[PDB]
DNA sequence: ACAGTCCCTGTTCGGGCGCCA
DNA sequence: GCATGGCGCCCGAACAGGGACTGTG
């Protein structure tokens, strides 16, 4: 009784991976030694040599309500190379659905693709390398002979199963949508919470018999929710008397926002500040400039126009820090073209570390992405490469990682995304 | 002995060809020491003498060895390297004594002829045919053509230190209580074992190695507290560097130059407050090895201070896991920083300093957090947590800059130390405009052909100047008219620009600089009171935004 | 209303040296 | 006319990207 392998043919002019390991703390290392023992020892990975010369960076995490650590590899830049074949020769569909659901859970289904037997081939570049503190030896290098959690093109080859596996599931639940994106499981449904937990504890029950392993939490809502998901645009302030200081920044924004809607009407207001004035001078507004303020605030209420997801286009998210642990995001497929803008509060349970918030928002925003387009998008990330390089893996809980960017522009457009409405009670 | 190890399987690039360089002058005198060694790898069966068929060859040489009393044979593989398949090196670091722990007991040992201990790839080895001169160079030598692992290799390094570790997998398992780093061939073993059992592992070990090939000469530290490693001194309670010799003369090379920051920056690493800062400056600048600079005043100045300070020697004292550790940081010199991690208030585990200075315009809480960045990450990488900082910035200073800064930005546990100079934001820019304040719309603007220029500013209270500019950048005006209306500014100002570029300056409040004319803005903004920047979209006609523009740009947009 | 160009700044990568092997 | 791998530092050139003029349509 043999097991088959799919050979994963890379893309011509297609180098594999070599990226240097990044330094591991001690527990990060501990852990991730003997995570590697037993995947050694159950045979999911080789030891190799440097005849090898590919390479990919690992770390180790701890999630919610779990005091057990996962191994984590970022097949990041793999993924990159072996898109074709994950996004073309066997690729996840992604249904509409869940968008629309009342309530979706995450499942780390992951665990199954161990099951399947990686192609000969193609194992040369899951290389991977664990280094050691303060260096006592030289990194200890394994590859795996298994479909490894963290490609893409894992969960391209498990399709088969994974659908056979869920078929009953399917035909008893007929309302139940689920997706599975890389190492993950989104279920959802429209039924009640209660309900719906159970439907779920239903479904772990159903993997179980097919050998299928879900990690368990220590169980100290979780769920995502796609209904309290809503996009809130720019708003205006509004103010009982009105200053020069104020009319200018007011046009600040309303000029930015000409960009976004073509609509807004800037004529009216920049004749108020006709002529060289101070700031702190009061200004009152006309008859035909109240009339165009509000004009245009009633603008920004209806979103652009042409705002169209496009499958083939990349992903990109932006992440405005508004301080007072309050964030803003954009997401977009081409400038001034948002396809959503939401917000991010504060820690539950936790502490303000300006970094951890990103993390956590990015993840946020990720799955949000998933759940929406089944897509990641790239992240332009508001603080400086080594900070955050420094700790994202330090605060990260995901299986999957984004493809991030950093960058640095201040509020110049004065605060362009945020609460500036609030007139005398 | 050879080894009984598996042979790494290497491979040449696909459509390349072994190397056919020929050999090159060799000293008479030198030739006879490869001829020597040659015949010695001969009958060891390192080498093997080969054949007329084989057309590949590569220049081969000798060069003194660490005391000079034996020569180390090298070969010039660089044609072949190029032509061989690429390796990921395993080598991911350096040990460090501060990182190392107590043992009762300790050895370290070195491999004889390590690389030649380590069987060569069968297939392989047709490439690494060189050839050997004759002692007058009469007729062709001898060629020989390695059976080993030969230095000079991209391979060599990485393919011995993996199968170096392949080796010491057993015995590493049945002792999992006994410590050993290694580096190469190199080998440390600590234990907590009594003098007499340690020898023991000891001889296993030793003994371990000779069943695979790796002799054991008696040149290993065995009963000594002053251990030499990795070009360190280790002591049963404490360590150093070993002899660092600052070379002495009157004129200097850029070469010479070189050596001794390089000299001098191995010696941060516990020999607090060395700096190299202004000497480094004077390799800015393409420059040649030859060259003849000459030490500046600084640089003349600061080789001495920092020659005074390798005087009286230091140490430092091992790790202790039992409590955490404690790096503090302190302003060196503008821009220049120096720290030490330690467990123990007098007891310095290791020193250091970081002085890259990143960006054109920051200040110092940024640089500040550069380091802590950049220790920590160093500390990982030694013990593998992140200490606790103590740094000479104010615990309200800080809170200040995170929470107003636009970017992201944080420090792990750190504790406030006033130990001066301190850390401080050198002024702030007011959140709402100034009421009775002169109020000055500023701009400027450039010929991108002619490198004209006008930067010019207007107040509410009538006042007006215009500069004309030599040869300017469209947005340096920008930056004038600043600066203009902050000199001729009174002690509290608003300022409104167009101008994000400018007004993006300085909203991160710098307080360094490369260029000129922002220390000026800079200085300026400090002796001011209170000071409030505002922005207006460019060419939209808005209060005297407008104005300013109409006289800045008078002579540079007219007509064509 | 959309390329083509310029200024300015940031990141990477290569050279030299130090240190270990 | 003199090699290899690894890390560190410093320097500067090369390449990238983003806002703002500029010219032509
Ligand atoms: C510094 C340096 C290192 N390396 C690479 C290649 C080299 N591996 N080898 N072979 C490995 C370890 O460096 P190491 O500094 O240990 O040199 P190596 O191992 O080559 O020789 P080693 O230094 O260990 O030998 P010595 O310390 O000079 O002498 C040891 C003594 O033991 C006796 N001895 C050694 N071998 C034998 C034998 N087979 N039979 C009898 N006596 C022996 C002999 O009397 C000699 O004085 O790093 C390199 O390529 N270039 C370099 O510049
Ligand atoms: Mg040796
Ligand atoms: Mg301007």
């Amino acid at each position: 009784s043999p097991i088959e392998t799919v050979p994963v043919k890379l893309k011509p002019g297609m180098d594999g991976p070599k990226v240097k390991q990044w330094p591991l703390t001690e527990e990060k290392i501990k852990a991730l030694v003997e995570i590697c023992t037993e995947m050694e020892k159950e045979g999911k990975i080789s030891k190799i040599g440097p005849e090898n010369p590919y390479n990919t960076p690992v770390f180790a995490i701890k999630k919610k309500d779990s005091t057990k650590w996962r191994k984590l590899v970022d097949f990041r830049e793999l993924n990159k190379r072996t898109q074709d074949f994950w996004e073309v020769q066997l690729g996840i569909p992604h249904p509409a659905g869940l968008k629309k659901k009342k309530s979706v859970t995450v499942l780390d289904v992951g665990d199954a693709y161990f099951s399947v037997p990686l192609d000969e081939d193609f194992r040369k570049y899951t290389a991977f390398t664990i280094p050691s503190i303060n260096n006592e030896t030289p990194g200890i290098r394994y590859q795996y002979n298994v479909l490894p959690q963290g490609w893409k093109g894992s969960p391209a080859i498990f399709q088969s199963s994974m659908t056979k596996i869920l078929e009953p599931f399917k035909k008893q639940n007929p309302d139940i949508v689920i997706y599975q994106y890389m190492d993950d499981l989104y279920v959802g449904s429209d039924l009640e919470i209660g309900q719906h937990r159970t439907k779920i504890e239903e479904l772990r029950q159903h993997l179980l018999r097919w050998g299928l392993t879900t990690p368990d939490k220590k169980h100290q809502g979780y769920e995502l929710h796609p209904d309290k998901w809503t996009v809130q645009p720019i708003v205006l302030p509004e103010k009982d008397s009105w200053t020069v200081n104020d009319i200018q920044k007011l046009v600040g924004k309303l000029n930015w926002a000409s960009q976004i809607y073509p609509g807004i009407k800037v004529r009216q207001l920049s004749k108020l500040l006709r002529g060289t004035k101070a700031l702190t001078e009061v200004i009152p507004l006309t008859e035909e400039a109240e009339l165009e303020l509000a004009e245009n605030r009633e603008i920004l209420k209806e979103p652009v126009h042409g705002v169209y997801y496009d499958p083939s286009k990349d992903l990109i998210a932006e992440i405005q820090k508004q301080g007072q642990g309050q964030w803003t995001y954009q997401i977009y497929q081409e400038p001034f073209k948002n396809l959503k803008t939401g917000k991010y509060a504060r820690m539950r349970g936790a502490h303000t570390n300006d970094v951890k918030q990103l993390t956590e928002a990015v993840q946020k925003i990720t799955t949000e992405s998933i759940v929406i387009w089944g897509k990641t998008p790239k992240f332009k990330l508001p603080i400086q490469k080594e900070t955050w390089e420094t700790w994202w893996t330090e605060y990260w809980q995901a299986t999957w990682i984004p493809e991030w960017e950093f960058v640095n522009t201040p509020p110049l457009v004065k605060l362009w995304y945020q609460g500036g409405h609030h007139h005398h009670h | 002995p050879i080894s009984p190890i598996e042979t790494v399987p290497v491979k040449l690039k696909p459509g390349m060809d072994g190397p056919k360089v020929k050999q090159w002058p060799l000293t008479e005198e030198k030739i006879k020491a490869l001829v020597e060694i040659c015949t010695e790898l001969e009958k060891e069966g390192k080498i093997s003498k080969i054949g007329p068929e084989n057309p590949y060859n590569t220049p081969v040489f000798a060069i003194k060895k660490k005391n000079s009393t034996r020569w180390r044979k090298l070969v010039d593989f660089r044609e072949l390297n190029k032509r061989t398949q690429d390796f990921w090196e395993v080598q991911l670091g350096i040990p460090h004594p501060a990182g190392l722990k107590k043992k009762k007991s300790v050895t370290v040992l070195d491999v004889g002829d390590a690389y030649f201990s380590v069987p060569l790839d069968e297939d392989f080895r047709k490439y690494t045919a060189f050839t050997i001169p004759s002692i007058n160079n009469e007729t062709p030598g001898i060629r020989y053509q390695y059976n080993v692992l030969p230095q000079g290799w991209k391979g060599s390094p990485a393919i011995f230190q993996s199968s170096m570790t392949k080796i010491l997998e057993p015995f590493k398992k049945q002792n999992p209580d006994i410590v050993i780093y290694q580096y190469m061939d190199d080998l440390y073993v600590g234990s907590d074992l009594e003098i007499g059992q340690h020898r023991t592992k000891i001889e296993e070990l030793r003994q371990h190695l000779l069943r695979w090939g790796l002799y054991t000469p008696d040149q290993k530290h065995q009963k000594e507290p002053p251990f030499l490693w990795m070009g360190y001194e280790l002591h049963p309670d404490k360590w150093t560097v070993q002899p660092i010799v600052l070379p002495e003369k009157d004129s200097w090379t850029v070469n010479d130059i070189c050596k001794l920051v390089g000299k001098l920056n191995w010696a941060s690493q516990i020999y607090p407050g060395i700096k190299v800062r202004q000497l480094s400056k004077l390799l800015r600048g393409t420059k040649a090895l030859t060259e003849v600079i000459p030490l500046t005043e600084e640089a003349e100045l600061e080789l001495a201070e920092n020659r005074e300070i390798l005087k009286e020697p230091v140490h430092g004292v091992y790790y202790d896991p039992s409590k955490d550790l404690i790096a503090e940081i302190q302003k060196q010199g503008q821009g220049q920083w120096t720290y030490q991690i330690y467990q123990e208030p007098f007891k310095n585990l290791k020193t250091g300093k970081y002085a890259r200075m990143r960006g054109a315009h920051t200040n110092d809480v940024k640089q500040l957090t550069e380091a802590v960045q950049k220790i920590t990450t160093e500390s990982i990488v030694i013990w593998g947590k992140t200490p606790k900082f103590k740094l000479p910035i104010q615990k309200e200073t800080w809170e200040t800059w995170w929470t107003e800064y636009w970017q992201a930005t944080w420090i792990p546990e750190w504790e406030f130390v006033n130990t001066p100079p301190l850390v401080k934001l050198w002024y702030q820019l007011e959140k709402e405009p100034i009421v009775g304040a002169e109020t000055f719309y500023v701009d400027g603007a450039a010929n991108r052909e002619t490198k004209l220029g006008k930067a010019g500013y207007v107040t509410n209270k009538g006042r007006q100047k215009v500069v004309p500019l030599t040869n300017t950048t469209n947005q340096k005006t920008e930056l004038q008219a600043i600066y203009l209306a902050l000199q001729d500014s009174g002690l509290e100002v608003n300022i409104v620009t167009d101008s994000q570029y400018a007004l993006g300056i300085i909203q991160a409040q710098p307080d360094k600089s490369e260029s000129e004319l922002v220390n000026q803005i800079i200085e300026q903004l400090i002796k001011k009171e209170k000071v409030y920047l505002a922005w207006v979209p460019a060419h939209k006609g808005i209060g005297g935004n407008e104005q300013v523009d109409k006289l800045v740009s008078a002579g540079i947009r007219k007509v064509l």
